[PDB]
């Protein structure tokens, strides 16, 4: 969907030029009597490695964020400032464990997801080492809920779509669990 | 200068990127013809051109260059607006076209969801093209041509558009790159193959080639809408007719054969596996790879171009109305029901991820 | 629309016209003026005057009607009754 | 999805188009040059239209009966 | 300008340009309802676009036909 | 009840529910007349159009003039160039004034 | 996009078969574009008098509204 | 027998698309990993001593609007609509630098200028009659006349 | 510099020159050409391209219908006009292109806030194609009897037999 809106980024400055666009920017902070909170710094490519473990770890607060919004009856994003902090901070929190626990096996995931279109489809070796690393470290596990669990995507043994491109990292590192994790 | 060089050339390299992709392009146009006049030439038992330039390799050049060096012929110099308004409208139509084939995963010009209406919507305007060459002509040859054109038009526009409406329709997707990605597991000639015959009637249709050659048949109109026509606009049509060749020889690679997807799996891991991912020399060999699979399966229709100008001749255009209308038109209707309740029944239905 | 807007008036006023044109003998023309007699007219010089009448009126003299034509009246009788306006294009009755 | 890439092939195409007629403009001879007829607005034996080589009756407006009207 | 009715001198002087005029003017009142439903992000407003172009082409066929048949009967005495 | 308003991906708009709170009280037994609704009608057609609020933004630009305010002082910085959105700009610890990527993502 | 391509084409040829008429029209276009880029206000001066003549509210009717209900809402409180 | 000189052309044709696969997949890429490296030209064009084997990042391709989004976010974290960043933390540039297109609403100038399109019974009453103009001022002056109460 | 005015102004001097009906049908590609350029930026490029499609197709059609039907007459057809007169008559009309006279609507800019709730995108043409095919069923099933009687109207109209 590349539909041009008044929201975001259109597709070209022909665009920009038949609207008029301006890009605004505003200088002035939240006020002092909203706590402050540290802003999520992962890009697109990191978040989507990460989305699984996001859920897995915050799915209460996930979740309560969502009841906020839903029991504020269209007053969301004033009441449920103190919420949506706690979702921040706890998304950080996992982002900081991968860094801390699985930074090897988690930039090998979303450095092929760039590498590939950011498909799941393509990046199973570099996943599959990712989800047993922070299984093994985090006890935090990947779930597609609405399915039976042998019938997961993710676990699935012959895949009917494979990427057209091998990635050369995660088949070497694969190769290395291979041989050495199973004897 | 070095630091303003190396910060100027990243100011214009995209602009080299679009001049690049425009003369491969032109190259394949070009030596098209060199490659038609051979390959007929060695069915009719002759050799084609092979002396101008070595071993022929310099024909196009010197077919161009002399035509661009000739008179142009109109009643007023004033006129310029009238044999040119034509060809240009032609040439502009196909060259667009070309912005939504992706020679690889994304590498096309234009990216769009809607990228299959743009490729229908865009040739449709070459049509226009053809019949302003007949404005009030006096040329009684010119005049009998629009005729025919509109003729044909009729003929294949329908049929063309609901063949890849329904290539569309099992991958749920009107982008190009996608339809291409879908092939991974089955090419589509194998499951659709009445469609690609199809397909590939409604290309030669689309294009005036022969057996559907009624526009510009020399026994019968001398040269058609282009009998009037010398120099630069004799050039910009038989540009824009042979663009349109290469441009519908590459769509039947694309919905019908993988489109740039390799022949083989095994073999395009093993030739990549040679070259480091972390050097630019791996994506320099992946581009030629892939873009090369696509080249070796639009070679062959524009092969098969070729082939079936010289084994076949040439079918009225009366014929072909009836043809299209009371053959082609029933049987991708039918086809177009038979297969969502196929991909239904089996609850296989198509979504795009 | 397509009908006759001619008067035996107008049709002999420019009948006298195109007559005077030529080298006739007498300019006094009316209807009862002979070609033959009054004009001195011979076989081509009547011929020459029927189509430049013809020309005129944008009639068509038969072959019956020219070859038997005695008298300026008859061929204003001849205009009057044969005249039609010419058939226009489809935009020019309906737009 | 960013157009500005296409935006740019777009516009090439555009002034490729006129490259054309425009090298042809400067290209050729002039007629001084070559046999020296003078202009192509004064060649009406060159600029009239082709019938084969005979002359026929001009009929450019005329209408042209089409039997595939319904089609 | 519009008041003095100036679009009746844009209109040429044939019966195929006042087909032509029509076709602008359902052309126009298509591309206003795309601007209103594209700034109210209403795909309610680009279902009835969508219909005033198959809607409005069906009526070019059906006028262009009456049109053929009519200069068809002037020139229909066939005799040759 | 036909659905009306409706967004580019199925869901509803921006304004379904200003929509939406105006059919529910034109159709609300418990009311007598329609006078209680007419504040919620003012606000669908406020969302669709902001009439009202760009007035009050046409008020304030013009009190600002007869102040003497210049524009630039007490308005919001823009860009007008996509290419130009640099690193500076975007306050970047190391951000440059280099032009930034637009042509293909 | 047709018409970012069509654009040069036609433009040429607009002044090569009538250059008069095409430099009336070009003209014409570069003397408002060059009114709005400058801020000369012509056409805005032309849209103030056309909502005067007709009725419009116009953007001094709108302001004095402002003024009239200042005046008055300070009357009020004072 | 197989005629290799008809097979020349054919030859410099698959060289056609070959060099427009070989320089549009290798110059896309190398671009887009260069501007990915950090916001200032003194690290996308200098290779640091200790910096690791470079990883490429391919162009994308069928994208939404939560891609559209996601864009704007990288430009607002990296400088680049495809800068790469796993951190925790975001900079604190990162809470002010937030990007909000205004734009104007006007119909299309096609609609406003055709000589024959602008024309219709309910577009003069728009551009020439006074009567919804004066009726909607009313909504816009009662919004200050409601202040003091 | 907003060159849509440059192209419709040159469009409308050939509107008040026309003669012919060729001229005509190509009055109506100048017409088609800016609103679909216009419309691939700015607000629909979807409806641009349906444009394109639908009346690209017509336009065919009618040009083949003119080849049939005419008749000399604007070949010899004298036209008066005047190239003063002409450019003033197209220098007023440029004087005003205010549809709207809602100043506050067409001066002031406004922005949309987009949010994240919508994880299903897809395109316009695809919630067109839900809500055309199942909440208003109705309306496609009468367009296509509207086609059907316009099949059976043109056959009987021009049909000799
Ligand atoms: C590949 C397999 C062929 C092979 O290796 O040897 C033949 C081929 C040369 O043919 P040849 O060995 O001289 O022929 C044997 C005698 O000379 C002459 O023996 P012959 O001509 O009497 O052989 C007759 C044979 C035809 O000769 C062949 O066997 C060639 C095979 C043709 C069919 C497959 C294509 O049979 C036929 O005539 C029927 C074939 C056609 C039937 C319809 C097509 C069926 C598919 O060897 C090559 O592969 C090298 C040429 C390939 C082109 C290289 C240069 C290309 C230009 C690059 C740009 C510069
Ligand atoms: C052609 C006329 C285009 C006039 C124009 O305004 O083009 C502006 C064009 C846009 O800038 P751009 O090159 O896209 O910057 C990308 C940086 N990554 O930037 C330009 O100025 C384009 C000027 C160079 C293009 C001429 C062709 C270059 C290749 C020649 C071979
Ligand atoms: C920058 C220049 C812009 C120029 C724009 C107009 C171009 C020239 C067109 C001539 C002007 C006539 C049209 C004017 C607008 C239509 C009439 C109208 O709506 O009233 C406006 C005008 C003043 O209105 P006012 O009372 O001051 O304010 C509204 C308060 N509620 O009330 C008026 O008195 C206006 C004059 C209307 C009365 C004379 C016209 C009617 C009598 C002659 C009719 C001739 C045509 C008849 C056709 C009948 C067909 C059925
Ligand atoms: C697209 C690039 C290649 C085409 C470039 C040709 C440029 C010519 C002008 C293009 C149309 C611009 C808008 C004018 C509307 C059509 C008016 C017309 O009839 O064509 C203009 C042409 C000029 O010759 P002229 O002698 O001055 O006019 C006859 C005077 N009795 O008089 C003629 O009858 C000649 C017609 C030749 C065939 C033209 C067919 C229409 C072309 C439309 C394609 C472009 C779409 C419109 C783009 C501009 C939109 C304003
Ligand atoms: C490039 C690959 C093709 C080269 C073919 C070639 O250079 O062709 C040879 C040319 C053309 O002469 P010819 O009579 O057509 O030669 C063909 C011989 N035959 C008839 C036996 C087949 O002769 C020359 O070298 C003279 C000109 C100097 C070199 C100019 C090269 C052309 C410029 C454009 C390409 C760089
Ligand atoms: C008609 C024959 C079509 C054809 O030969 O093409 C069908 C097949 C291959 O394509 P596939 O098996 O349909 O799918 C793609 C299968 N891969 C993954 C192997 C590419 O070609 C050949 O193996 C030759
Ligand atoms: C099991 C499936 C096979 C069933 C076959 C039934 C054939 C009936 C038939 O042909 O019916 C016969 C009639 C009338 O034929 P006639 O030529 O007027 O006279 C018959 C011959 N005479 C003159 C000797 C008597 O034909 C029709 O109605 C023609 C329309 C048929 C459908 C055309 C469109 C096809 C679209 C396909 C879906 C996309
Ligand atoms: C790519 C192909 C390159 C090879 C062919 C080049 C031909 C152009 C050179 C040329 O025409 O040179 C000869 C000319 C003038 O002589 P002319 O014949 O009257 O010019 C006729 C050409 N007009 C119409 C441009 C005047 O000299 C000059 O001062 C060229 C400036
Ligand atoms: C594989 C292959 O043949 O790729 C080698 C290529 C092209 O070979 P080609 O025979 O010209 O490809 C044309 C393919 N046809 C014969 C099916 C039309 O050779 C080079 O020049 C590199």
């Amino acid at each position: 969907s590349s539909t041009h809106t008044n929201d975001s980024l259109n597709s070209s400055n022909y665009v920009d030029k038949l609207k008029d666009t301006h890009f605004v920017f505003e200088n002035d902070k939240l006020p002092s009597e909203i706590p402050d909170v540290e802003e999520v710094g992962a890009t697109t490519a990191p978040l989507l490695s990460a989305a699984y473990f996001i859920g897995a770890k915050c799915q209460d607060y996930n979740d309560d964020f969502m009841l906020c919004q839903k029991e504020a009856k269209g007053n969301g994003p004033i009441d449920c400032l103190k919420e949506g902090r706690r979702v921040t901070r706890c998304a950080s929190g996992v982002l900081k464990d991968l860094n801390t626990h699985c930074s090897d096996e988690f930039r090998l995931h979303w450095q092929c997801l760039s590498f590939s279109n950011l498909e799941y489809k393509n990046c199973r070796k570099a996943e599959s080492l990712l989800n047993k690393c922070v299984f093994e470290k985090m006890n935090l596990v990947k779930k597609i809920p609405g399915i039976p669990e042998d019938r997961q995507i993710h676990l699935k043994q012959n895949p009917v779509l494979k990427p057209v491109a091998l990635h050369q990292d995660s088949e070497v590192a694969f190769k290395k669990a291979q041989n050495e994790n199973s004897i | 200068m070095l630091n303003n060089l190396f910060d100027f050339i990243e100011y214009i390299e995209y602009w080299l990127i679009i001049v690049a992709f425009v003369a491969s392009v032109l190259i394949v146009v070009a030596y098209l013809t060199v490659a038609e006049r051979k390959t007929m030439g060695y069915m009719q038992r002759r050799l084609g051109p092979n002396a101008v330039g070595y071993y022929g390799v310099l024909m196009a050049v010197a077919d161009a260059l002399k035509l661009l060096s000739k008179e142009i012929v109109l009643p007023h110099n004033g006129d310029i607006i009238y044999v040119m308004s034509g060809p240009l409208i032609s040439l502009f139509s196909v060259l667009l076209s070309w912005a939504v084939i992706p020679f690889g995963p994304g590498l096309s010009l234009l990216d769009s969801e809607y990228s299959i209406i743009y490729l229908l919507a865009s040739g449709s305007i070459g049509v226009f093209g053809t019949v302003i060459v007949g404005w009030m002509s006096n040329s009684k040859y010119t005049v009998l041509a629009t005729v025919r054109t509109t003729a044909q038009l009729i003929s294949y526009e329908l049929v063309l558009t609901t063949v890849v409406f329904i290539i569309a329709l099992i991958v749920s997707s009107l982008n190009i790159n996608v339809i291409i990605e879908s092939q991974y597991n089955i090419w589509y000639i194998i499951p659709f193959f009445p469609l690609c015959l199809i397909f590939f009637i409604s290309a030669l249709a689309e294009t005036a080639r022969p057996p559907f050659d009624n526009v510009e048949a020399e026994s019968e109109l001398v040269s058609g809408h282009m009998t009037e026509l010398s120099a630069s606009p004799f050039v910009i049509f038989f540009l824009s007719e042979y663009c349109s060749m290469v441009l519908m020889s590459t769509l039947t690679a694309i919905f019908f054969f993988g489109g740039y997807l390799p022949f083989s799996n095994t073999i395009h891991h093993l030739i990549l596996n040679l070259f480091d991912q972390h050097s630019i020399y791996y994506f320099i060999i992946e581009g030629i790879l892939l873009s090369g699979y696509l080249a070796i399966k639009a070679n062959f229709f524009m092969f098969s171009f070729v082939w079936i100008r010289a084994a076949a001749p040439r079918l009225r255009y009366d014929l072909l109305i009836l043809f299209c209308w009371y053959v082609l038109l029933p049987i991708v209707f039918a086809i177009v029901v038979f297969a969502p309740g196929i991909l239904y029944c089996f609850d296989a239905l198509p979504v795009i991820i | 629309q397509s009908a006759s807007t001619l008067t035996k008036e107008d049709v002999l006023t420019r009948s006298v016209s195109v007559l005077r044109g030529f080298e006739v003998k007498t300019k006094d023309i009316d209807l009862q003026t002979t070609f033959v007699q009054d004009l001195g007219m011979d076989s081509l010089d009547l011929n020459d005057a029927l189509v430049a009448l013809e020309e005129e009126f944008d009639v068509v003299f038969d072959d019956k009607t020219a070859n038997e034509i005695k008298t300026v009246g008859e061929v204003v009788d001849f205009v009057l009754a044969n005249y039609l306006p010419t058939e226009q294009s489809i935009n020019h009755t309906i737009r | 999805m960013l157009q500005d890439l296409f935006n740019n092939y777009v516009i090439l195409v555009g002034i490729l188009g006129l490259i054309f007629l425009g090298v042809n403009y400067f290209i050729v001879e002039s007629p001084r040059m070559d046999e020296n007829n003078g202009n192509i607005s004064d060649y009406i034996e060159k600029s009239g239209p082709f019938e084969c080589g005979f002359s026929s009756f001009e009929q450019s407006h005329n209408p042209i009966p089409i039997a595939f009207i319904l089609v | 300008m519009d008041l003095i009715l100036l679009m009746l001198v844009a209109v040429g002087l044939n019966i195929i340009d006042i087909y032509i005029m029509i076709e602008i003017l359902i052309m126009g009142c298509t591309v206003n309802t795309i601007y209103s439903a594209s700034l109210d992000n209403d795909m309610i407003g680009l279902i009835y676009s969508l219909i005033q172009i198959i809607i409005a082409g069906v009526e070019s066929a059906i006028g262009l036909s009456i049109l053929v048949n009519y200069n068809r009967i002037r020139n229909s005495e066939e005799i040759e | 009840a036909p659905l009306q308003q409706v967004g580019r991906h199925g869901g509803p708009n921006k304004c379904f529910g200003e929509f939406q709170r105006v059919v529910e009280c034109m159709t609300n037994a418990k009311h007598d007349s329609y006078e209680p609704c007419n504040n919620l009608k003012n606000d669908y057609l406020e969302c669709r159009k902001h009439k009202v609020e760009r007035y009050k933004a046409f008020l304030m630009q013009k009190h600002a003039e007869e102040l003497g305010k210049d524009p630039e002082e007490i308005g919001a910085p823009f860009v007008r160039k996509r290419r130009f959105l640099t690193s500076k700009t975007l306050g970047l610890v190391d951000g440059d004034d280099y032009e930034i990527g637009v042509e293909k993502i | 996009p047709y018409l970012v391509a069509f654009r040069p084409a036609v433009l040429v040829f607009f002044f090569i078969r009538q250059p008069i008429g095409a430099g009336l029209l070009a003209g014409g276009f570069l003397f408002w574009q060059a009114d709005r880029h400058f801020n000369f206000g012509i056409r805005d001066n032309i849209h103030n008098f056309k909502q005067t003549i007709l009725g419009f509210p116009t953007q001094a009717s709108k302001w004095e509204t402002f003024k009239q209900v200042d005046a008055q809402k300070r009357a009020q409180l004072v | 027998m197989i005629p290799f000189e008809a097979l020349i052309p054919y030859a410099i044709m698959f060289a056609g698309f070959c060099l427009g696969g070989g320089v549009m997949n290798s110059a896309i890429t190398a671009d887009i990993t260069k501007r990915a490296r950090g916001p200032n030209q003194e690290i996308k064009r200098n290779v640091g001593e200790d910096e690791g084997p470079r990883n490429y990042t391919k162009p994308r391709y069928n994208t939404d609007q939560w891609d559209k989004y996601f864009a704007v976010r990288d430009l607002r974290l990296t400088g680049s609509l495809r800068g790469q960043s796993d951190n925790a933390v975001a900079e604190e540039s990162f809470k002010t630098n937030s990007i909000q297109p205004y734009s104007n609403t006007r119909r299309p100038w096609v609609l406003r200028r055709h000589i024959i399109m602008k024309n219709s019974p309910t577009k003069w009453a728009r551009k020439y009659s006074s009567r919804r103009d004066e009726r909607e001022q009313e909504i816009k002056d009662d919004y200050i006349r409601g202040m003091g109460e | 510099m907003n060159l849509e005015i440059l192209d419709l102004s040159i469009l409308g001097f050939y509107s008040l020159i026309s003669s012919n009906s060729f001229e005509s049908i190509a009055i109506l590609v100048a017409t088609i050409m800016p609103v679909i350029t216009e419309l691939w930026y700015n607000y629909s490029q979807l409806f641009a391209l349906l444009y394109t499609l639908i009346y690209v197709g017509a336009v065919v059609i009618l040009f083949v219908f003119i080849l049939s039907v005419i008749n000399e007459k604007e070949e010899y057809e004298y036209e008066y006009s005047g190239l003063f007169i002409l450019i003033l008559v197209l220098l007023l009309d440029d004087l005003d292109d205010n549809e709207s006279n809602d100043n506050d609507y067409n001066n002031v800019y406004i922005t949309d806030y987009a949010d994240w709730f919508n994880n299903y995108n897809e395109s316009d043409l695809s919630v067109i194609g839900n809500l055309l095919f199942t909440e208003y069923a109705l309306l496609l099933l009468i367009i296509s009897f509207i086609l059907l009687m316009s099949i059976i109207g043109l056959i009987l109209i021009v049909k000799k037999d």
